[PDB]
RNA sequence: GCGAUGAUCACCCGGGUGGGUACAAAUGGCAGUCUGACAAGU
RNA sequence: GAGUCCCAUAACCUUUGUACCCCAGAGUGAGAAA
RNA sequence: UUGAGAGAUACAAUUUGGGAAGAAAUUCCCAGAGUGUGUUUCUUUUGCGUUUAACCUGAACAGUCUCAUCGUGGGCAUCUUGCGAUUC
């Protein structure tokens, strides 16, 4: 109903840190990806 | 299946057992395959059979 | 194990873990329909099959991979496959409809078409026609109205056979989801300039493009568009 | 910088640069050396090839200054015509010798005669290691007179594939400068090890100093591996010490 | 002969070891993401987080770009690693295929040569050789 | 109201892990289907 | 030109499913119960 | 040192949206654009000169006979030290 309080949107906002905070887990970090972006264009091509 | 295989195939298609140990050792291959028990393979004698 | 996880798209799972993969669940469970590797996780427990989606292969999971804002296959809907050359992406596409939706597989060649009906008889949601998606009146009896319209169709005139069908069996307001090989349409001009004719040609038949999404490096030259069917 | 600040470094080397001053038998002596007590062993074997140390701040020598000799790869006419010729390298060797005929013209006596003439000793980095063969063992102990390796021009093997013969005069003249300049050390699989800093009546106490520092920073410092970084889990002890002085302790742990 | 036979049967292993390999990997997507607004307005104030509904890092997720609302035991270093293994244990797959690709033709080339006909040896200036057969049709 | 016609002699938190025997299935793995223009007669 | 003749009509390994098993084994040999 | 257009990247000033934490200002994280400068890629306009250029093809290797392959002997370690490839 969009009647969202104060607090209602801080709860359900701190959700999206526990849940995003969960997924960056699986993301895997930045530095593997620049190799990992470099052997997939060797394999690609 | 059969019948996009080449007729190299079909002629080994049942020796898969010799023809990579061969392939792999470096051995001369099988040359009958499951063609052998056909009838004018066996009218054929000494090498006429591999041809 | 294998951590499988929910994906924004019903119906489509991802076997995130150590190898993650693009999944769907498998309707007909202990068979790969093309030899796809198969995955069965306990879920409070009793495992679930599930079948991996390889995107090299299908183009419509290329989508996925490429983040597609909105599709309109999900359970429980019917979704009409023109193009369905094999069961190789029509099989995905029952698993997301799920038992409740039915999927309507067009094919013209006969040879893939036997191999479609093999598939069938396994998947009882997908209805097999063959037929040529150029005269859509020639199979209007099995179909009923569909959700969402895909296209895989490789033709140069494949924006006609679009127009054809969703004016028949498309809801209004219906999906509309078209994979564009733009070397059989023009090879001499950029890919991008391709796409862009089909989008115009697709709104002079009241297809209202959503949103354009190209298929690198799954594919080269290949681009999916997804629009609505505003018939008013 | 610690062992600079430390007034202990100064005050030995006023008390050796005074007693060689007084003592008639360290007259002779001439260099500064730094004997450094490494705490675990190197344990590289040596290869009697010398290791160049860059001393930023100050310049041991300058080229003009020391009798060089040049031994080459046979023959030697392209190399003594090109060096001989170019006016940069025209006056920079006092000789030029080939390894065949360094070992058929000097042997025996002559090759102390040779010791004594020059002070530094330069080859071709492929004949190197014939020299220890040929020179005999007077040059190969002790460190004073090694041979330091060299390279006559940027030209680079490939396998599979001939080197092109040349030789680049600058580039053989700015190798020089840098050897001359530059200290040097030659790694042993032993806690010891000596290095030159400096040249009495040359350099001043705060020079030589400095050289200290610069040599330690070098050879601890595991980002110029491998020439530098080879003193791994630090010093123990430095001493400083002529040729025939004893080690007066500079720095202990 | 027999040569060419061991090697063929090696790249073909590696290259059957390659197609499965690849199967089992999952490549990010890198393409073009357009998107269709009416109006003019509505662009400027486009913005990605508005449009799918979710966080600024969420957005750039294509593979699983989850909204808010579906938002609301492994080191993950060794799961990291481990990841880089299998990319390049593929490519290692890849780079064995060419090696055997290249010792394959270069066999193949010599047993031409030991085959019946009239040749001729040419040699251009990089120095590579090749052999020319003279326009003789096979009895 | 006994007996030589035979007495006696793995782990973890009601629940989950570990090990063993037999059979069936797998479009799961090993695993990749030989060569390619001459041969025979007068 | 060339190993059918070491069951590729097969063996082995892995996963899953079904049904049973967690005492000794040339088992021991006069105790048990009070 | 012609004109215009598109893209990428480095830098400086500045700005859009989402989130947290703060009474607000404000603080942080995330995603992003346009402006000026510099570099770079491509597309084409104009001025001038110039009219052919490259490759393939006919009976186009071989008396100082040529080439292939398998062996033998020697040189190059002061280095072509030699890959189921072609070191002399």
């Amino acid at each position: 109903e969009g009647t969202l309080t104060d607090h209602e949107r801080k709860y359900l906002n701190k959700l999206i840190k526990r849940n995003s905070q969960n997924l960056r887990s699986w993301d895997l970090e930045e530095e593997v990806r620049d190799e990992l972006e470099d052997i997939q264009q060797s394999i690609l091509k | 299946s059969l019948a996009k295989s080449p007729a190299s195939t079909i002629q080994i298609l049942g020796a898969e057992k010799a023809l990579f140990r061969a392939l792999k050792t470096k051995h001369d291959t099988p040359k009958y395959g499951l063609l052998y028990h056909a009838s004018l393979v066996g009218q054929a004698t000494g090498k006429n059979k591999g041809k | 194990k294998v951590v499988i996880e929910p994906h924004r798209h019903a119906g489509v799972y991802i076997a995130r873990g150590k190898e993650d993969l693009l999944v769907t669940k498998n309707m007909a469970p202990g068979e790969s329909v093309y030899g796809e590797k198969r995955i069965s996780v306990e879920e409070p427990p009793t495992k679930v099959e599930y079948r991996v989606w390889n995107p090299f292969r299908s183009k419509l999971a290329a989508g996925i991979m490429g983040g597609l804002d909105e599709l309109f296959i999900a359970p429980g809907k019917k979704v009409l496959y023109l193009g369905a050359a094999s069961g190789t992406s029509v099989s995905h596409v029952s698993d997301v409809v799920g038992p409740e939706g039915v999927v309507y597989a067009v094919e013209f060649s006969h040879r893939p078409g036997r191999e479609l009906i093999s598939m069938a008889k396994k998947r009882p949601n997908i209805i097999p026609i063959i037929e040529d998606a150029r005269h859509p009146q020639k199979y209007r009896m099995l179909i009923g109205m569909v959700d969402c319209v895909f296209a895989d169709v490789a033709q140069p005139d494949q924006a006609r056979i679009i127009a054809l069908n969703s004016h028949m069996f498309l809801k209004d307001q219906g999906g509309v989801v078209i994979s564009i090989k733009a070397n059989c349409i023009d090879s001499t001009v950029d890919a991008e300039t391709v796409f862009a004719r089909e989008v115009q040609k697709l709104r002079e038949e009241r297809i209202k493009p959503l949103e354009q999404l190209t298929l690198e490096p799954y594919e080269r030259d290949h681009c999916i568009v997804v629009g609505r069917y505003m018939r008013s | 910088n610690d062992i600079i600040k430390s007034g202990l470094a100064e005050k030995a080397l006023k008390a050796l640069i005074l007693q060689c001053e007084e003592n008639p038998s360290l007259k002779n002596d001439k260099d500064i050396h730094i004997i450094i007590n490494t705490g675990k062993k190197m344990g590289i074997n040596r290869d009697n090839i010398p290791r160049i140390i860059p001393l930023t701040k100050y310049k041991l020598f300058k080229p003009r200054d020391l009798n060089i000799l040049l031994i080459t790869k046979d023959p030697s006419a392209l190399y003594r015509e090109t060096l001989t010729k170019d006016e940069h390298t025209s006056e920079l060797f006092k000789e030029i010798i080939s390894v065949k005929n360094l070992r058929r013209r000097f042997k025996g006596s002559k090759l102390t005669q040779l010791y004594k003439d020059f002070d530094l000793v330069v080859a071709d980095y492929r004949v190197h290691h014939l020299l220890p063969e040929v020179l005999g063992s007077r040059f190969y102990h002790g460190s004073k007179k090694l041979p330091y390796m060299i390279r006559m021009s940027k030209e680079v093997k490939l396998k599979r594939q001939q080197m092109v013969e040349k030789c680049d005069p600058i580039y053989v003249r700015a190798q020089l400068r840098s050897i001359c300049k530059n200290t040097s050390y030659i790694p042993n699989n032993d806690n010891c090890l000596s290095v030159r800093v400096g040249y009495i009546q040359k350099h001043s106490i705060p020079e030589i100093l400095q050289n200290i520092q610069d040599t330690i920073n070098f050879l601890t410092d595991k980002s110029k591996r491998p020439q530098g970084g080879v003193i791994k889990g630090g010093i123990i002890s430095i001493f400083v010490k002529t040729s025939n002085s004893t080690s007066l302790p500079i720095y202990q742990f | 002969t027999q040569d060419s036979n061991y090697v063929r049967t090696l790249r073909q292993i590696e290259l059957k070891k390659l197609e499965k390999g690849a199967k089992q990997l999952m490549f990010k997507s890198s393409g073009n993401h357009t998107i269709f607004v009416d109006s003019r307005e509505k662009m400027n104030e486009f913005t990605p987080e508005k449009f799918f509904n979710t966080t600024s890092e969420m957005v750039n997720r294509s593979e699983n770009r989850l909204t808010k609302d579906q938002l609301a035991i492994m080191p993950k270093e060794s799961l990291d690693k481990k990841k880089l293994k299998k990319f390049k244990q593929v490519k290692q797959h890849l780079q064995r295929e060419t090696q055997l690709k290249q010792v394959q033709q270069r066999m193949d080339a010599q047993r031409e040569l030991l085959k019946k006909g009239s040749k001729k040896k040419i040699v251009d200036s990089s120095g590579k050789i090749s052999f020319k057969w003279k326009k003789q049709r096979k009895r």
